[PDB]
């Protein structure tokens, strides 16, 4: 999938009233389930960057941001090889868990898709 | 003489007693059931041999082990 | 399916040479040939088990040397071309009854007795199911069953119905060993040496799985001390980090 | 009787049907079968069933004279086959098949 | 938490006698018996494997 | 995707220093026998029922299947076998 | 132990040597001890046990 | 610079072996592609030296296995440790597999060793199913036969290939000589594919088990891997070691045992235990043909998950649902495997095929719709 | 240097593999080739015999020799491959040689 997708769909759901009402709690508990946030992450962190998108969007990144991933990788990478946990301060609050790289790659992607669409275009 | 046979009889009166009843009682109405005329063409001949293995089965559990103990 | 289109499953019976670090009785090995050569040889064969191969595990060489000298097989022909008989070797494989299976058929009521030297491994249970098949013929068959002729009832075949009649009775072999010949002992003995027939490096397999058990085992050991050591520096990193 | 002759490795079923058994087959209504022949089709002569006696299911061999409509019995799935070789019962989706054959003597046949 | 030249702490896995040859020689008598039961083991297994090659109870009769 | 090393591909990274000693100087098992309880039990407990919930259910369907089975090919399973066929 | 160190683990020359001479001796012994043991858990059953009778 | 590096051949090595760059946060179910390798070689050597003693000819071949146990010098050793370690390969593949799927090894970037991978996993079945045929017991023919016979299904041409296989109008002599000259051929074939998947992979390296790059932190192939993956190829030696010296004949089947015979059918013909899910998958379709089709398309799904798995995340290590989607799809495919082994009866029969709609639907409905709605809730939730 | 001594080794597994297929007939050249061919072994000292009924498997050349033969003539091809792509890989390091024996780096074609 597209970040795109993803982003369009959720705020459909966040606009109907109803269907925010059912689906923000379930989202919550979803992310305290995944348990990501035990290993220091942020939620973007998790995107798969194997992509010419992708790639392009973190050479976007501000260079702080971009030293600040860099750092959390590590250190999950750590706690995962040695099955720890965070605790304490490397635990991710909700509060910090900031959607740093959606903004562009969203940009990124708005030019490709839009690339896309006017190859395509025809004269009237 | 073969120890196996006294070991079975005293599993059948013991241990295993509800299901040599079972098969008993199986016999009693095979053999009434093969005495009476036309059963020859019936449909479906009963057998007993569903309840035997629900005996063998029981007293070879209550047995091997003995068994091979004196031999 | 009924359970007797499956038979009836045998019992796990407590033979000698189950147990990881158990090999076979060799006495009742012994005991078990002289059934096989007084009663089964009757009917069936044992084709994939020469002379030697009795020879230090039941019997010495000159006894296997004397069982293979009381047969006449076929030698090369002579110098004319005519065919010859020699006196057996230990190289020879012991002589089955019946020259092909149709005459092995016309013998039994149509029946075919299998070899038995690969019996033990060809059948779901083993040694306990020949055990549990020769025993277990009972007096009268289960009131109802109908036997088709040339047929016996024995519930631990499938289907019930063998072309096998019972034959082992207490005293028809006489051990030379004083042991008293009943039908269970006969049977556990038939059982083990039909079991050794089947996979002779029985024993030599149990000793040898041992040994590489316990060097597995130390390898498997250190091999976890090695990797924890090697792996140290990695597990045990640390990191600062001061946001630029 | 019915006998069992080794042609290419697969049995062959001969069935040397009596009087009785032959009206057996020609009982059976053509529309029930999944597989619809008479027994017509099969044979060429009435008392001589010859079939490859493979089941059509998987290719076990069934057993002759057991099964439910006293023909052939696959014992692998349980499928019947009939006194003309007609599936019945079963997993088994054709009738047994009929291999070439023609009588070169009235008490010979080629397969 | 900001000062590099403060080593954290490694204290929960410092060995105190690191630096003798004790301590060396340990881990190589570990590292030893591995490679001596390799050794053992590879022995063991090429000898048998192989006299699978050598004439068989058929042809020596 | 991936470079070699010199130019593994990672984006720069800067600020952090790594620490690590010796596999001489540190002990291979330090705190193994507090691992190998309570950090195996917190492991295991959080992932139980991933395992549990799939395993229970299948194992029920299957024996509920194997138990109808062996009951419909016994004598009193007659009719019911009879209306299945 | 210093000693120990400097003859037999220093030169991997003289550490693969100790380490094959010593895979010679176990190799040996382990046999023999194995083939001990395997010997008094089957007593009575083996060819060896019965032998003498013939 | 260092030789290892210098020299064309050593560096080759030296890339795959050596320096090349690993995550360091790989857990054990990394090491199942050494067990493979492992197997492989154990496979070939086993093999090669079972081809000295066997003969191909049908009226020899039981009897040289036969001969193999019980005159060739640890004969019986070779044999058991041939057709053993034929149930580990498949122990470790499902294994490996499974770790693949679990952890989004098929996603970009490696769609590509992924796609050979599931070759591998092909050739693998023939070449297991043709060195069963071998031994020439009732199990190996009637195997043969039944197997074959489903080539008939191909419409048209069916029949006319089945007897160009056989060689004849049966499993016999012909078909048995071309079978050990393709048995022996085929782990060649198998090995080159293998090989094919690693060069394919290396462009990316290995995933991990978070799902995220490595290229931050990485760690030389050896020694860490190296010295992971002798605990466990010792660990696999001592399953080795119970089976093929306590328990040799645990996995297998008796009636092979028997010599073939064209004319009596065994009992009952179940394929050896790693084929039955398939086997259950085709006897849940009624024709013949749409058996043969769902059976092959039941490997061959597999090629889809690149495209019907619609995360932003790669692997499952996060993903709530996902896992219990994904624990629920591992035991249908054992249940599977037990239906492919009990008879075709009531109340099985329904349950088969129950169970065949859940191993389809994993690939086209839920995982399509499950990793879609995880996108949503990662989004929404962490906002 | 180095794919020419690959190469050397190709030679000889292209000799060992054409002998072993010469005695997979089992006529009587296949035979007696075999039997003087693998008494040279018996050359080696101390241990040549031994070697030689190893090979073998008994003390002529029969059955064993002739079904272990054919194991090894189907795999030989298989090993004489894979030295074959070594040379190749070897070679490609500096290319082809030319008939000038000048470099080519100057004037090369696809
Ligand atoms: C076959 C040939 C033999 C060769 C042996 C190879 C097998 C090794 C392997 O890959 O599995 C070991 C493997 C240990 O691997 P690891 O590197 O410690 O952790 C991998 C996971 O991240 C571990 O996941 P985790 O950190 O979340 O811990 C989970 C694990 C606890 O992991 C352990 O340490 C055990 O416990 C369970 O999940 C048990 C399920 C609960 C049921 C009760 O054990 C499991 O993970 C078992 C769970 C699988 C379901
Ligand atoms: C497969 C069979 C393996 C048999 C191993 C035979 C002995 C080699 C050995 O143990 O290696 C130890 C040796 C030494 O291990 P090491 O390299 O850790 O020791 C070097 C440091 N000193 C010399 C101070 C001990 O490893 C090798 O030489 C590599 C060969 C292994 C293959
Ligand atoms: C039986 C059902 C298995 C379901 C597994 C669910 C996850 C779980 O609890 O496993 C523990 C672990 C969980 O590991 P993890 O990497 O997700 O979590 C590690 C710890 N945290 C979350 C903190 C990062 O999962 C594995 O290791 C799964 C490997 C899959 C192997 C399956 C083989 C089956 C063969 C079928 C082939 C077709
Ligand atoms: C090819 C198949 C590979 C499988 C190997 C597993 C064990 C097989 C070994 C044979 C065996 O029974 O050996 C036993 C000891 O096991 C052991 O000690 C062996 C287990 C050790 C693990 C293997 C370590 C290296 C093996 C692979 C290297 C082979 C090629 C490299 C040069 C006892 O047999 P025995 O002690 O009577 O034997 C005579 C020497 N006294
Ligand atoms: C199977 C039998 C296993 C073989 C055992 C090898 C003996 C290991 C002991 C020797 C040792 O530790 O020294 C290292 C040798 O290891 C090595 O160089 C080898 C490391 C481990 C070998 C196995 C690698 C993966 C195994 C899985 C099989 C792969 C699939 C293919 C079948 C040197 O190395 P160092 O860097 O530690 O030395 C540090 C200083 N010099
Ligand atoms: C005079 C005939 C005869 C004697 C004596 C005989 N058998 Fe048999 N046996 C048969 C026949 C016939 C069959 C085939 C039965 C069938 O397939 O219905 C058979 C079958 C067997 C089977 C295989 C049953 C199966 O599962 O297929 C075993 C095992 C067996 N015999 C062992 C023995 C042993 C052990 C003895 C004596 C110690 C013995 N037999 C004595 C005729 C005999
Ligand atoms: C002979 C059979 C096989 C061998 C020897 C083999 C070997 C390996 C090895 C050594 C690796 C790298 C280490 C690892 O991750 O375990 C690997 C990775 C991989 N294999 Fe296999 N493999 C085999 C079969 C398969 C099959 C059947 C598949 C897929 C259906 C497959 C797909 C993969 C994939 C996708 C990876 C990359 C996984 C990753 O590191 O993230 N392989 N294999
Ligand atoms: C992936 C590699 C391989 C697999 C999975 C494999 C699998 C099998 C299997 C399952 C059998 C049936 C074993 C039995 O029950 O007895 C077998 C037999 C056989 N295989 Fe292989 N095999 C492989 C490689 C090889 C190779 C390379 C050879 C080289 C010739 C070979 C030669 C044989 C022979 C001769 C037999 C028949 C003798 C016997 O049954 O033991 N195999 N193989
Ligand atoms: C299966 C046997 C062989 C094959 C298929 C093979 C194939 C080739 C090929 C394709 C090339 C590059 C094109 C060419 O120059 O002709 C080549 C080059 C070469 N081969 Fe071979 N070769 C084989 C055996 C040998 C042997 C036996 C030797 C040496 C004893 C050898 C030594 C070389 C050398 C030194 C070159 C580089 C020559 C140059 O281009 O100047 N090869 N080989
Ligand atoms: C480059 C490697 C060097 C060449 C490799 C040499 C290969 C063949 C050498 C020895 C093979 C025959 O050597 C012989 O091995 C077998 C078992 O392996 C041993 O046999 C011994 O152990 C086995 C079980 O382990 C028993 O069944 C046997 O009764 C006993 O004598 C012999 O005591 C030894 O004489
Ligand atoms: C797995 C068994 C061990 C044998 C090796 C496997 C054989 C497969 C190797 C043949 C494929 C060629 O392998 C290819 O070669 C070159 C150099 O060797 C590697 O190149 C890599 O390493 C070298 C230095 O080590 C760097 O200059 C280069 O930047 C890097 O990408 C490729 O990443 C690899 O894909
Ligand atoms: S094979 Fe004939 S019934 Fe299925």
């Amino acid at each position: 999938a597209s970040i795109t997708s993803v982003v369009k769909t959720s705020e459909l759901i966040l606009k109907s009233p109803l269907l925010s009402k059912i689906v923000v709690p379930l989202a919550k508990t979803y992310v305290k389930f995944s348990g990501y946030r035990q290993l220091g992450f942020k939620m973007n962190d998790l995107i798969i960057e194997e992509t010419p998108n992708m790639q392009l969007a973190l050479r976007r990144l501000p260079p702080t941001e971009s030293y600040d991933r860099v750092y959390r990788l590590i250190r999950a990478t750590q706690f995962s090889l040695s099955h720890k946990l965070a605790t304490g301060n490397d635990i991710t609050k909700p509060e910090e868990d900031d959607h740093y790289l959606i903004p562009y790659i969203l940009d990124v992607e708005a030019e490709a898709f839009e690339k896309d669409a006017l190859d395509n275009l025809e004269v009237v | 003489p073969d120890p196996a046979i006294a070991l079975h009889e005293a599993a059948a009166e013991g241990p295993c007693h509800d299901f040599k009843h079972h098969f008993d009682e199986c016999v009693e109405r095979v053999t009434k059931a093969q005495e009476a005329e036309d059963y020859d063409h019936a449909e479906y001949k009963e057998d007993c041999v569903e309840e035997f293995f629900h005996l063998q089965h029981c007293i070879n559990d209550n047995t091997a082990d003995k068994l091979f103990r004196v031999l | 399916m009924t359970a007797a289109e499956h038979g009836l499953h045998p019992a796990e019976y407590p033979w000698p040479q189950n147990g990881m670090l158990s090999t076979f009785d060799h006495a009742s090995l012994r005991r078990g040939y002289q059934v096989y050569k007084e009663v089964c040889a009757a009917c069936h064969s044992l084709d994939r088990i020469a002379w030697r191969n009795l020879v230090g595990v039941t019997h010495t060489t000159d006894e296997a040397k004397a069982f293979a000298e009381e047969l006449e097989y076929d030698d090369e022909p002579d110098d004319e071309g005519n065919p010859r008989k020699r006196p057996g070797k230990l190289a020879d494989y012991i002589p089955g009854p019946y020259p092909n299976e149709q005459a092995a058929r016309a013998a039994n009521q149509g029946a075919l007795p299998p070899d038995l030297s690969l019996i033990a491994k060809a059948r779901h249970g083993g040694a306990d199911y020949i055990f549990a098949l020769l025993t277990g013929y009972p007096d009268e068959p289960p009131a109802g069953v109908v036997l088709a002729p040339g047929m016996n009832y024995n519930p631990y075949f499938p289907g019930g119905g063998i072309g096998m009649a019972r034959t082992l009775f207490d005293g028809v072999v006489e051990y030379e060993d004083g042991t008293p010949a009943t039908t269970s002992q006969m049977a556990k003995d038939v059982a083990a040496f039909l079991t050794w027939a089947a996979e002779p490096e029985h024993d030599e397999r149990k000793k040898l799985g041992l040994k590489a058990i316990i060097v597995i085992s130390a390898m498997l050991g250190l091999s976890v001390y090695i990797k924890k050591f090697k792996w140290s520096p990695i597990k045990n990193r640390k990191f600062i980090y001061n946001p630029p | 009787k019915n006998v069992i002759i080794k042609w290419r490795g697969k049995p062959i079923f001969i069935r040397h049907r009596t009087s009785e058994e032959i009206e057996e087959a020609n009982e059976v209504n053509v529309a029930t079968l999944r597989d619809p022949q008479t027994d017509d089709e099969r044979v060429q002569k009435p008392e001589w069933l010859v079939m490859i006696g493979v089941c059509t299911h998987l290719g076990c061999v069934p057993i002759g004279e057991a099964g439910d409509f006293g023909g052939w019995f696959c014992p692998c799935h349980g499928s019947h086959y009939d006194i003309s070789g007609r599936i019945r019962r079963g997993p088994a989706p054709l009738n047994l098949e009929i291999p070439e054959y023609d009588f070169a003597d009235a008490e010979t046949l080629v397969i | 938490g900001k000062s590099t030249y403060k080593i954290p702490d490694f204290t929960p896995y410092l060995k105190k006698d690191r630096n003798t040859d004790a301590n060396r020689l340990f881990s190589y008598f570990m590292i030893g018996s591995f490679g001596m039961l390799s050794a053992a083991g590879a022995k063991a297994t090429v000898q048998d494997f192989l006299s699978n090659m050598s004439a068989s109870a058929d042809v020596l009769a | 995707y991936m470079g070699w090393w010199g130019h593994m591909g990672s984006p720069p990274q800067k600020g952090i220093a790594g620490y690590t000693i010796s596999p001489f100087a540190a002990r291979p098992f330090a705190g193994v026998v507090h691992a190998a309880i309570f950090n195996t039990f917190r492991r295991t407990k959080n992932q139980a029922l991933f395992v549990i919930l799939p395993v229970s259910f299948f194992y029920y369907v299957w024996t509920q299947a194997s138990e109808k089975n062996e009951w419909l090919y016994t004598k009193a399973g007659r009719h019911e076998l009879a209306k299945a066929l | 132990a210093t000693t120990f160190y400097n003859v037999f683990v220093k030169r991997n020359s003289a550490f693969v040597a100790t380490i094959l001479a010593s895979a010679f001796v176990f190799d040996m012994t382990f046999e023999t001890a194995i083939d001990n043991f395997w010997d008094r858990i089957n007593a009575g059953k083996q060819w060896k046990d019965i032998r003498h009778k013939y | 610079m260092a030789l290892r590096k210098k020299n064309s051949l050593l560096n080759m090595a030296n890339s795959y072996v050596l320096d090349s760059p690993q995550p360091s946060n790989l857990n054990y179910f990394w090491n199942f592609g050494s067990l493979l390798a492992l197997c492989l070689v154990i496979q070939l050597a086993t093999g090669i030296t079972l081809a000295m003693h066997y003969t191909s000819h049908a009226s020899l071949a039981f009897d040289s296995v036969e001969h193999i146990m019980r005159d060739v010098n640890f004969g019986w050793f070779i044999r058991y440790a041939h057709a053993n370690t034929a149930s580990f390969f498949f122990i470790c593949i499902y294994a490996h597999m499974g770790r693949n799927i679990y952890y989004g090894s098929y996603k970009t970037p490696r769609v590509l060793p992924w796609s050979i991978g599931v070759i591998i996993f092909l050739l693998l079945i023939i070449t297991a199913f043709m060195g069963y045929v071998l031994v020439f017991g009732q199990m190996s023919l009637w195997g043969a036969t039944v197997i074959c016979n489903l080539v008939s299904a191909i419409p048209w041409l069916g029949e006319d290939i089945v007897h160009f296989l056989w060689g004849g109008f049966s499993v016999g002599n012909p078909t048995l000589q071309r079978f050990f000259a393709l048995h022996y051929l085929m782990p060649f074939v198998l090995a080159v594919f293998a090989l094919l998947h690693l060069i394919a992979l290396h462009t990316a390296g290995s995933s991990n088990p978070l799902g995220i790059t490595s290229n931050v932190d990485k760690l030389s192939m050896h020694p860490y891997y190296s010295f992971k993956d002798l605990i466990t190829v010792f660990a696999f030696l001592l399953m080795f070691t119970l089976f093929v010296f306590f328990s040799p004949d645990k996995l297998g089947h008796p009636d092979n045992y028997i010599p073939a015979n064209p004319m009596v059918t065994p009992a009952s013909i179940v394929p050896e235990w790693y084929l039955l899910p398939f086997y259950a998958i085709l006897r849940a379709i009624p024709d013949k043909l749409g058996g043969v089709i769902a059976m092959v398309a039941a490997i061959l799904i597999l090629l889809i998950l690149p495209i019907v798995d619609r995360s932003i995340i790669r692997g499952n290590a996060f993903k709530p649902i996902s896992k219990l989607l994904f624990g629920f799809f591992i035991c249908n495919f054992l249940l599977l495997g037990v239906l492919g082994q009990v008879h075709i009866e009531p109340p099985f029969i329904v349950l088969g095929q129950i169970c065949t709609i859940f191993y389809f639907s994993y690939f086209l409905i839920l995982l399509p719709m499950v990793s879609t709605i995880e996108n949503i809730f990662f989004y929404i939730g962490s906002l």
